[PDB]
RNA sequence: AGGUAGCUCAGUCGGUAUGAGCGUCCGCCUGAAAAGCGGAAGGUCGGCGGUUCGAUCCCGCCCCUG
């Protein structure tokens, strides 16, 4: 359902900035980016609609995926940051 | 093999790990680096992990022609060890300069062989323990003039570097 | 340093302790000792306890000038790990000379990493692990290529040391 | 003519990459190994841009080898 998409981008954005750690994104991702995920399902659902009805529904579901795409990657990459500095900090030794 | 005195401190200097990397002085005089590999530049570069790394500017470090004259003490030497708690963040090397600044001229050798974190000692903490080699150069040194001799090394790390003598 | 190629032979030889010494050969040539000294010796000298040494006739070691002339195979190599049970008086070098004998000329290194006894192997025996790098000088070797040079590296040791393949 | 997982390759004709061997990492096995089986992780499909609601797939240019 075009325009019901708006829920579903709430949803992902809102559970993707509540991951604190890169195995629980891990399943935020598959739950709402994923092959099974509802903004999936509504991307294999493009090319059984008539075409007259596809260049406009495909441009609410484009930007309904692509908005939650980048709230994911952002993440994926701010966690994968906290992880690697805390490494650095945590392999510190004394070096004299 | 340069017949030189080198102090190496902590620094940040890519391709060396931040937590890993020294940088090597000699007086005052940087020559260069040593330590660890940063691991994104090792996983980007297709290194193994935990390589190594040194370079130091062989032009920068004086020639030395050192012209010793060394006098050995026959008489005996007191052997005592000290155990001293410090911040976990101040380097060992400057623990034992202040211990070897109050030891004074009876102090032969110093060799840190523990370092100690734990309940025991607290936490920010950590325990460094160090054998210490006193002897005279002229008379059989006494158990109590060692002491002093240590208790003015413990001392002055305690001014230094905050040293607790551990209990 | 001198660039010779030396043996070491079980040996009984005063100061030496009987258990620990060696007699060093270089070919067929004796040009001496070395190993732990005697604990009798020790004690009745007064030397601290484990006391080593070593004494080597120079002048029996024959000056060498070599011209080496390596070949460096660039291709793949072939790791391998045989595990080998001895009686445990067999010497370690005797087993892996056996191996290397039995290896051929696919063998670049054979390295000794584990000596084992327990009731898994059997009293009066030893088990031992060899590391094996096989690798052609023209060609990408094949596994089954290098596992035909460990079986007759197997069956090598079998018959000069009485090695059993380990299961 | 091809470029696709770290490697070697099969394959996908605009709206789901699907994979196979090696390698790697685990599990069984060994006191520990190797070798074995067994499981698994593993992919802006050569780069920059058109076109398109959408490009590994079609168009332009370029990089790479035969």
């Amino acid at each position: 359902s075009p325009e019901a998409l708006t829920t579903a981008v709430d949803a992902a954005q809102q559970a993707i900035a509540l991951a604190d750690t890169l195995d629980v994104l891990a399943r935020v991702k598959t739950e709402h980016l994923g092959d099974r995920s509802p903004l999936a399902l509504a991307r294999q659902a493009l090319a059984v609609l008539p075409k007259e009805q596809r260049a406009e529904a495909g441009k609410r579901v484009n930007a309904a995926r692509n908005a939650a795409q980048r709230s994911y990657d952002e993440r994926l990459a701010t966690l994968r940051a906290e992880r690697d500095a805390a490494v650095l900090v945590a392999e510190g030794i004394d070096v004299t | 093999a340069s017949r030189v005195d080198v102090t190496l401190r902590p620094a940040q200097y890519l391709p060396w790990h931040p937590g890993r990397c020294a940088q090597v002085f000699v007086g005052e005089s940087s020559v260069g680096h040593a330590g660890q590999l940063h691991p994104a530049v090792i996983e980007r570069s297709g290194l193994p992990k935990g390589t190594c790394a040194v370079e130091l500017n062989l032009d920068a470090i004086p020639c030395s022609a050192p012209l010793p004259a060394p006098r050995v003490s026959p008489y005996p030497a007191v052997f005592q060890d000290v155990s001293l708690v410090v911040a976990a963040d101040i380097p060992a090397q400057a623990v034992a300069d202040a211990v070897r600044a109050g030891a004074g001229d009876l102090l032969e050798d110093i060799a840190l062989f523990d370092v100690f974190t734990g309940p025991q000692i607290g936490e920010h903490r950590k325990s460094l323990t160090f054998a210490l080699r006193f002897r005279a150069p002229d008379r059989t040194l006494t158990e109590d003039d060692a002491s002093a001799a240590r208790d003015a090394a413990v001392q002055s790390a305690a001014e230094r570097v905050g040293a607790v003598l551990r209990g």
